[PDB]
């Protein structure tokens, strides 16, 4: 193990061959400072002091990426087309703040040990979907080269309405449903 | 301001139930200790989930870990240009993005917001930054209650973290139960109380 | 190592040219650039694994591609009398280390019937210097060449000679208010006194002009001027 | 973007002297030096990734600095004139923002001088009158000029062994032209 104040991640570099899909963004401590929308060329800063202060170039994403796909090229060949196998995740759902009822706040859904990168994450309330306030973190990266994509549901509290998180990976043999109540 | 950058990615040696996916990451990985006075590059090169090809600063060059790649290993070697901009991202991407977090990352202090609440008692110390935390449970005269339950280190995702601690006693009529929390961003600890 | 095709190329305006660079064995980038007086070396893109991977400040009409074989081609549609330059290749392997070739000359004319091959001319030594230095000079005169695609070389009994040989570093513009003006090109080639008085010694003055090609049409009264060699010989005197 | 200084540097053989390259850019990945004759492609030089990195080639030796390239020459010859070309690499584009060059000229010292103008016998295919300003020193002036075409100072062949001797053309087909004096003056 490395001993280190501060790890920083400066280039997770991602690249599979599913529906040709990539991420770039880099990470502090374990946590994404920005990503790089490949689609629009922009770089997504996740906090605000960061828009203010930082600045990325994300053509440099689109130019890294761009060699993740020649490597993965030769190492398929290389590896007598080994494929990823998939992984069982690992789905915790909780509150960012204590639940009182008409305060809003807002349920985390950790969804851990995502392998491949490949996953559908929904909100249900009711049964019915959630559409609105709906916000979803990067896929993160881990030391065992897995990954953990968090979801993020701002709800008003009340007794009456009941969420699940819905996940479905091709490491589950079912949807996962994952229930919380005040 | 100042532009930051990430590491290279070397190029390559060569010119039923659920779908197939190949998967490829490359990681580069900057550690720091006290201050930027030990700086040390690590790209990662992974198929799927195995790391077969490494650079190390400590090395100095591309070691290969798993036998897929002896071949990357020593084209990146054998290349001159690559080696010497690898040893170089190690004051160009490592030391020059460390700069910036010492103005924004690692001034961050988000203060904790410290609640009791039933469940037998939980103290939920919420939304702080960084992770550094000390919650201890007290009892009517300074009693630190050993018997407790406290999760780990929760990580919200969003640059804030989160931990609920958790006191298991038998509260007579006249016990007050109070959680005493310390942080970095806070000059002096907070405390809650309880009946 | 790089190569660039072709090395000289004439255009007239709304047409187009296609420029092929194959890069160094075992390079798969390959970076584009325009070298014009006054703007300097100006990036075109780059390609990458048989893709545009960067791209710089040139209009649309500036296009390219890659192949298979990280050989690039670019295309440049609607030419324009500002799109005359040396357009140069740069390869890489992907990222470090950029090897330019030796570009492709475009000049683009306002129209085919101001190009000329040129007029070459050797000029025998003077006995005057051959007394009071020992030594003998020709000089080559070519003149009256438009464009500028035009090599010249000496040579001394079938063979090459480079040792004594001084040209200018750009040719003279006869008319020197046009913008379409013929060049006149000079050099030099000193040999020993006693080498140009030997009657067995042949000297030729060699200019290889690159003009128009088979593909080129002509309606002028004069001759089409191809792509030619034109030369002037003079042996030695006792 | 970046500048380099001087635009020109004429100097004699075997004088030392250094080359400017001063770059603003955000993220700097690397700044190139390279080095272009005027019909060729620019020849490779260096790649200077960090400040205070000190990369000596040959009689070459390249400097970088947090604000400014140094580039220094030793004892150069005149096989050194070429344009010396600075370019810097930043942020993500994997392009090269050169600079305008140092149109650098190093003149051979001419050991013998004997400045002298003659006329060359005229060709059978030719109506002019060439006249050879030859032996002259490597520091002389040539100036052109009206009807009367001049040439510059003559720069050897790259790959000459021999007859190292800079030499001016005039010629005219006017009747009223000498080689008396169709060229400049000896300082
Ligand atoms: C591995 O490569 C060879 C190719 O002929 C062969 O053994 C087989 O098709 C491949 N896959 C395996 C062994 O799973
Ligand atoms: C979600 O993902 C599963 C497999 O990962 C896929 O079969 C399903 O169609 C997806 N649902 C969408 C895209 O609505
Ligand atoms: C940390 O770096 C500083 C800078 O020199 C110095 O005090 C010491 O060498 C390092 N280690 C400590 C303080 O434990
Ligand atoms: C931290 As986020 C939900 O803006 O990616």
């Amino acid at each position: 193990d490395i001993v280190a104040d501060h790890v920083a991640s400066y280039g997770v570099n991602l690249y599979q061959s599913y529906g040709p899909s990539g991420q770039y963004s880099h990470e502090f401590d374990g946590d994404e400072e920005f990503y790089v929308d490949l689609e629009r060329k922009e770089t997504v800063w996740q906090l605000p002091l960061f828009r203010r202060f930082r600045r990325f170039d994300p053509q440099f994403a689109l130019t890294n990426i761009a060699v993740l796909k020649h490597n993965l090229n030769c190492v398929i060949k290389r590896s007598n087309s080994t494929a990823a196998t998939n992984e069982v995740p690992e789905v915790t759902v909780f509150s960012k703040s204590p639940v009182t009822l008409g305060q809003p706040n807002t349920l985390i859904c950790l969804v851990d040990n995502i392998f491949p990168p490949v996953v559908n994450i929904t909100w249900l309330s009711n049964g019915h979907s959630v559409t609105e306030g709906v916000s979803e973190t990067s896929f993160l990266s881990k030391s065992d080269h897995s990954f953990f994509k968090i979801s993020y549901l701002t709800f008003l509290p009340s007794a009456d309405e009941i969420y699940d998180c819905k996940v479905e990976h091709w490491g589950l043999d079912e949807p996962l449903l994952k229930h919380w109540e005040p | 301001g100042q532009v930051e950058l990430g590491g290279g990615n070397a190029v390559e040696v060569c010119k039923r139930d659920s779908p197939e996916d190949f998967v490829y990451q490359f990681k580069g990985m900057c550690y720091f200790t006290n201050g930027t006075e030990r700086v040390r590059l690590v790209t990662r090169y992974i198929y799927n989930r195995e790391e077969y090809a490494r650079f190390d600063s400590d090395v100095g060059v591309y070691r290969a870990v798993t036998p897929l790649g002896p071949p990357a290993a020593e084209y990146w070697n054998s290349q001159k240009e690559v080696l010497e901009r690898t040893r170089a991202e190690l004051d160009t991407v490592c030391r020059h993005n460390y700069q910036l977090e010492l103005r924004t990352t690692l001034q961050r202090r988000v203060e904790p917001t410290v609640t009791i609440s039933p469940s037998l008692l939980v103290c939920s110390v919420t939304d702080f930054y960084p992770a550094q935390i000390k919650v201890r449970w007290f009892r009517n005269d300074q009693e630190e209650t050993t018997g407790v339950v406290s999760t780990p280190l929760i990580r919200n995702g969003d640059w804030t973290f989160q931990i609920l601690v958790m006191l298991e006693m038998t509260p007579q009529r006249g016990d007050v139960y109070t959680c005493h929390v310390e942080h970095p961003s806070l000059q002096n600890p907070i405390i809650v109380e309880w009946r | 190592g790089v190569t660039q095709t072709p090395r000289y190329l004439i255009k007239t305006r709304g047409q187009q040219v296609t420029l092929s660079c194959s890069p160094i064995s075992g390079h798969r980038s390959v970076s584009w650039y325009q070298q014009t007086p006054g703007q300097g070396l100006q990036f075109l893109f780059e390609y990458f694994s048989e893709t545009q991977r960067n791209k710089g400040n040139f209009p649309g009409r500036f296009s390219g591609r890659q192949f298979s074989n990280s050989r690039s081609e670019m295309n440049v549609s609607t030419l324009e009398l500002g799109d005359s330059a040396l357009y140069l290749c740069a390869s890489s392997l992907e990222r470090d280390g950029y090897t330019f070739g030796s570009g492709t000359r475009l000049t683009v004319v306002e129209d085919l019937n101001k190009v000329f091959p040129p007029e070459v001319a050797v000029f025998e030594p003077s006995e005057a210097e051959i007394s009071h230095t020992q030594k003998a000079t020709l000089v080559c005169l070519a003149t009256g060449f438009f464009p500028d695609h035009v090599e010249l070389s000496w040579w001394v009994n079938g063979k090459e000679v480079h040792s004594g040989v001084c040209t200018d570093p750009q040719p003279l513009k006869e008319q020197p208010a046009l913008n379409d003006s013929r060049y006149a090109l000079s050099s030099r080639l000193r040999v020993s006194a006693t080498f140009w008085q030997n009657p067995r010694n042949h000297f030729r003055c060699q200019v290889q002009f690159y003009g128009l090609s088979e593909n080129d049409e002509w309606t002028q009264d004069r001759a089409k001027p191809v792509t030619q060699i034109v030369s002037a010989e003079a042996w030695g005197r006792a | 973007q970046v500048t380099q200084s001087p635009e020109a540097l004429r100097l004699q053989e075997g004088e030392s002297s250094s080359l400017n390259c001063s770059y603003t850019v955000s993220g700097l990945r690397g700044l190139f030096w390279y080095r272009q004759d005027p019909g060729k492609g620019p020849e490779f030089l260096f790649t200077l990734y960090s400040a205070g990195e000190e990369k000596e080639k040959e009689r070459l030796k390249a400097t970088l600095t947090k604000k400014e390239s140094f580039l220094h020459i030793t004892a150069p010859k005149p096989e050194d004139s070429a344009t010396y070309l600075c370019a810097v690499q930043a942020g993500g584009n994997n392009r090269l923002a050169f600079g305008k060059g140092n149109q650098v000229v190093v003149i051979p010292n001419i050991q013998n001088p004997d400045p002298a103008v003659y006329q060359l016998r005229d060709s059978k295919s030719s109506d002019k009158s060439v006249c050879l300003f030859t032996d002259f020193d490597s520091q002389t002036n040539v100036s052109q000029s009206s009807d009367v075409y001049i040439t510059d100072k003559c720069v050897l062949d790259m790959r000459s062994m021999d007859f190292k001797s800079n030499s001016a053309v005039a010629w005219s087909n006017k009747s009223d032209f000498a080689c008396a004096n169709a060229f400049n003056n000896s300082i």
